[PDB]
RNA sequence: GCAGUCAAGCGUUCAUAGCGACAUUGCUUUUUGAUUCUUCGAUGUCGGCUCUUCCUAUCAUACCGAAGCAGAAUUCGGUAA
RNA sequence: AGAACUGGCGAUGCGGGAUGAACCGAACGUAGAGUUAAGGUGCCGGAAUACACGCUCAUCAGACACCACAAAAGGUGUUAGUUCAUCUAGACAGCCGGACGGUGGCCAUGGAAGUCGGAAUCCGCUAAGGAGUGUGUAACAACUCACCGGCCGAAUGAACUA
């Protein structure tokens, strides 16, 4: 216990392969890998397999993704799929909780009155059970 | 605007007994057609003895980049009026097209030095190719190895007017 | 949304709420702001007190009485700057500021309820990092509100009140969310989690 | 110019440790311990192995790297007087009339007494800091001793003892007295 | 802000002496590198003197590294390389041609004294004087006062200055501070015996390089 | 102010075109504290009693700075109505 | 105070400049829907707390033509520039060592020995060191710089432009 207990403070940093999501613009909604960055606030996007065009985007309307993968920097379109497969990033990606709630409010907009009414007798058929596990224990 | 670089070429005009003159071409920078026809004369009743009325435009020509994903290093000669005398300026801008750094540079000289878009005349356009000769410090940063900066404190921009979360930030 | 909705003060900054409140007033909703001694002012601390200084000495030469009152206190300061927002001589002006209570701490019985804030006037939201600024509660001891030894009392008094709660709450929290992962795995569940729930 | 990040390096030596919770820095060691807030400063601390600690601003202006500089300055001045330690002494010329100098106890409170300076009646009470030990140099004419752990409690009050003692209304370069600070140094 | 007479050299002057060495090489057939680190002006010129067929020539360590060729490959004459590497501290090369025992035989027989940057003294109890207990203190002038802020501060009554008690400013068997070796320096006392060594020596015509040591 | 000596700057590419700051040098009734009681003519109406306020460009009191200030007595400057 | 060409006010509302005979848009029957001018879009107050690159912190900041404010000249406050030199054969800063013999040079003199002063003002040896940058002793000495050298390892200094 002689140690320095000095934390980290972990952040998400851009990097050649710091892949992103684009929440506005033409794409909306789209997996993308940064290429090269080019100063502060500008970058150099393509991702081929989500169908986004390679471009130079702000930072202002791209958000960052905590997945990375090795790529160099300065490379083509056909070099960033080669390595977006390798990577398997998209089967990567739904394990992610946060991909998993996109899809969760993504459903919920295109649920039927019908449905809707489905998922009404469920949930008077769950709590039943929930409040007689509860309160014995 | 969106600029677009143009080509224009300038034929003074065919006359008895001085029939084929030579021919006159330039590389405007004019965010449409009917500016750059009018830019053109701007210059080149400058260098040389004609008028709009004494000339015919000849050919425009739009030059698209040659590559546009790549990212390239621009060094640009600027000359431009001041509230004083005129005088030279050399900048150096990071960038992905030819079209586009013009488009960085005119915010660049209206920031700084306050200098609108009749003022400023731009001299020569020019890549870097290699590395290691970039003489400015605030672009030379950028070309260190493995670079990687995190970006703190992000904002969020809410829609709903009341949020109940006690926002925070990254 | 709600009938009576409640503004936690702490953070924000004098204008910019106030522009946001005083919009919502004219429109019918019905806004109490609590905790107004914790509000922020942007610009260092000397700054905002020569502001005030300035418009102190602005009264009515022939009769004092009859000049701007020049209040203390942070509600009242607060109140101020939204009242300059509503055109407050009109009828529409008079039962639009019947809408708003504006509060030092929080009293009973808003501290039972939901307080809120507004993002786009939050100070970490708005200014850049490395910036001046100036809190109200300091500023209003500097000109005379004799009540900081006593609002600030009072809270301290409250939080451990209020950390008992949350103690009580987080625990009860902890025995539904063990019921409810027993709960999943059932055919019902599944069911759901296929509709999206 | 917009620099993209600075960093420094502060060398830890064997004795002590650093513990760094978000910017309230706490330094243990040999002689004591000694905390500081840092709220203010805006950095982002970061070890890397146990002696060594960068420092680092990411993005900022140059009166943002100006401030990068002094952090180092004030952490380097915490590991020292845990190891080291400060000592200032302190000496006082003068004229005619022998100040007098005593260390009395007000209700649990140490104030450092000055009588009879220059033929003042007046009793100058000097309040003593948290974390700092005034003493009388032994087999030396002369002198008062400060020492401490903190730089700022022990050059606080080696200032505060000189100004207490400032001659009014006369020409400075035929009165000559005061108490002045000798040489700063360390303990060992 | 200045308005002094001499000026800078410059890389000329670096030049210059580049061009010194390569043509001493070849005149004079024998080659001496010194290690010399502290010594003095009139000292310097005195070993020039005694010496008038030579030319001595002092100067940067890199230039005179690259002079005789720093690089293997490169050099004016041959087998130059391998005595500039051994060469640490300052050096003022040497170019006499009469003998290899005369050269080592005069820096071991030559020596002065100089400070000490060994033997104690102590300021006696009393007032204190320019040369400190040194002569009978009847036939001592006492120190200038206008150095005595200089006493208070860098060394750590009446214009005669006095100490109250006794100070030792130096002790046997020990490193001297530089502190106190200014303390000697201002009394006026060169007790402390200095002398000039020499590393290597060199032979143009035989070729080869020379390795020995005199302390 | 005029008569000069300069030249830190300017005159489309420029010394000597043409200006030309800070400076600098000279008289306009007496370089030796003697004099020298020289008050050389304002052409539409305000002054004072009482009594409040306000400006600071501060004469006095408050705390300071510099001095070519031993003390005392002063001189100059800052905050301050 | 008096003229010249054209437009306007007087004779003329309406939208914009908070307010305004003269400015900006536009000239009037009574009404409905549509799009715009000049001006504006935090709130009063109808309309983006829209987007994009920068700049600026004021112990009296600044905010839009006519218009209700200002001068020269200064400011290691900040930013971008020009021309010049130094530099990985080691620059800038820092400590550390050298800074000498002719000669205490000549008149000045109670006494400056480089430094109360006045004219004057070269060599020797040098990597380099002034017939001397300053602290000053009554005159000496000493210290320092201006000149190099050893450690030390990335660019730095100077004027000027706005």
């Amino acid at each position: 216990s002689t140690d320095s207990i000095v934390k980290a403070s972990n952040w998400r940093l851009v990097e050649v392969g710091r892949v992103v999501l684009i929440k506005k613009g033409q794409s909306a909604g789209k997996l993308a890998a940064i290429v090269e960055i080019i100063d502060q606030k500008k970058v150099l996007i393509d991702g081929p397999k989500a169908g986004v065009p390679r471009q130079a985007i702000n930072l202002g309307q791209v958000v960052l993704t905590p997945l990375t993968f090795a790529l160099p920097r300065g490379a083509r379109t056909a070099t960033v799929s080669k390595k977006w497969a390798a990577a398997a990033v998209c089967e990567k990606w739904a394990a992610s909780s946060w991909a998993k709630k996109i899809a969760q409010r993504e459903r919920r907009a295109a649920l039927t009155d019908f449905e809707r009414f489905q998922v009404m007798v469920l949930r008077k058929q769950k709590r039943y059970t929930v409040k007689k596990a509860l309160a014995k224990a | 605007a969106h600029f677009k670089e143009y080509q224009v070429i300038g034929r003074r005009l065919p006359t008895e007994s001085v029939p084929e003159p030579k021919l006159f071409r330039m590389r405007i920078f004019a965010s449409n057609e009917v500016i750059a026809k009018s830019r053109y004369w701007y210059f080149l009743q400058k260098l040389h003895k004609v008028k709009k009325a004494s000339g015919e435009i000849v050919s425009i020509n739009q030059i698209n980049e040659a590559h546009p994903t790549k990212v390239k290093n621009f060094g640009v000669w600027v000359r431009y009026d001041s509230r004083s005398g005129t005088h030279n300026m050399y900048k150096e801008i990071r960038d992905v097209s030819r079209v586009a750094a013009v488009e960085t540079l005119y915010q660049d000289m209206a920031a700084r030095h306050r200098a609108r878009f009749r003022s400023i005349h731009i001299l020569k356009v020019a890549e870097i190719e290699k590395t290691a000769d970039v003489k400015r410090q605030y672009v030379k940063q950028f070309l260190t190895k493995d670079l990687k900066f995190p970006l703190p404190h992000r904002v969020q921009k809410s829609t709903k007017t009341f949020s109940y979360k006690r926002p925070s930030t990254f | 949304v709600e009938p009576v909705v409640v503004i936690d003060g702490k953070g924000h900054l004098v204008g910019r709420l106030a522009s946001v409140v005083a919009k919502q007033l004219l429109n019918g909703q019905k806004i109490v702001v609590v905790r107004a001694e914790e509000l922020n002012i942007s610009g260092e601390f000397f700054r905002n007190k020569l502001k005030y200084h300035d418009f102190l000495r602005k009264a009515t030469a022939f009769n004092k009485t009859r000049g701007p009152f020049h209040f203390r206190a942070p509600s009242r300061i607060f109140y101020k700057a939204l009242r300059g927002m509503v055109s407050h001589k009109t009828a529409r002006g008079k039962a639009a500021l019947e809408r708003l209570k504006v509060f030092e701490g929080i009293p009973p019985p808003y501290d039972k309820k939901k307080r809120v804030v507004v993002p786009q006037a939050l100070r970490v939201l708005r200014l850049k990092p490395g910036r001046k600024y100036t809190t109200l509660g300091k500023l209003s001891t500097s000109v005379g509100w004799k009540y900081e030894d006593v609002v600030a009392k009072l809270e301290a008094k409250r939080k451990v009140s209020s950390a008992e709660y949350y103690a009580k709450k987080r625990a009860f929290t902890k025995k539904v969310a063990s019921a409810n992962a027993t709960a999943a795995e059932s055919d019902v569940a599944k069911q759901l989690a296929a509709l999206g729930y | 110019m917009k620099y993209i990040q600075t960093e420094q390096q502060i060398e830890v030596p064997e004795g002590v440790t650093v513990s760094i919770k978000s910017r309230i820095v706490k330094v243990v060691g040999p002689r004591g311990t000694l905390t500081k807030n840092l709220k203010h400063i805006d950095v982002t601390f970061t070890k890397v192995n146990n002696q060594l600690i960068k420092v680092a601003v990411h993005n900022g202006g140059r009166k943002h790297v100006a401030a990068l500089r002094t952090v180092k300055s004030l952490v380097d001045n915490m590991i020292t007087g845990v190891t080291k330690g400060y000592k200032y002494k302190m000496r006082y010329v003068y004229a005619h009339f022998p100040i007098n100098v005593n260390i009395v106890e007000k209700d649990g409170a140490k104030f450092i007494e000055v009588r009879n300076f220059l033929g003042d009646k007046k009793i100058r009470n000097v309040p003593v800091r948290d974390g700092v030990t005034i003493e009388f140099s032994t087999n030396v004419k002369d002198e008062i001793v400060l020492s401490g752990n903190s730089v700022e409690d022990v050059s606080q009050n080696a200032a505060d003892l000189q100004q207490i003692c400032r001659v009014r209304n006369k020409d400075i370069r035929k009165f000559l007295d005061g108490i002045y600070v000798s040489h700063k140094g360390f303990i060992t | 802000v200045t308005l002094a007479q001499t000026d800078k050299k410059g890389r000329e002057n670096k030049e210059r002496i580049f061009d010194e060495v390569r043509e001493a090489l070849d005149t004079y057939r024998y080659v001496w590198v010194l290690h010399l680190d502290d010594v003095r002006t009139p000292v310097l010129q005195e070993i020039r003197t005694s010496w008038a067929g030579s030319k001595l020539i002092m100067g940067k360590r890199k230039v005179l590294q690259k002079a005789l060729g720093e690089k293997r490959e490169e050099e004016y004459k041959e087998n130059l390389y391998q005595l500039s590497k051994l060469c640490s501290g300052v050096t003022g090369l040497l170019f006499t041609d009469e003998d290899v025992n005369t050269v080592k035989e005069y820096f071991k027989s030559y020596v002065r004294s100089d400070y000490s940057r060994p033997l104690t003294f102590t300021i006696p109890e009393g007032i204190v004087y320019s040369r400190g207990g040194q002569i009978p203190a009847e036939e001592d002038v006492p120190m200038i006062h206008s150095l005595e802020p200089t006493m208070r501060n860098k060394f750590e009554k009446a214009g005669k200055i006095t100490i109250d008690s006794p100070y030792l400013v130096c002790t046997e068997g020990e490193k001297l501070d530089v502190r106190q070796a200014l303390i000697l320096k201002q009394f006026g006392i060169a007790a402390s015996e200095f002398k000039v060594k020499v590393s290597a020596y060199y032979d143009n015509d035989s070729s080869t390089v020379e390795s020995t040591n005199i302390n």
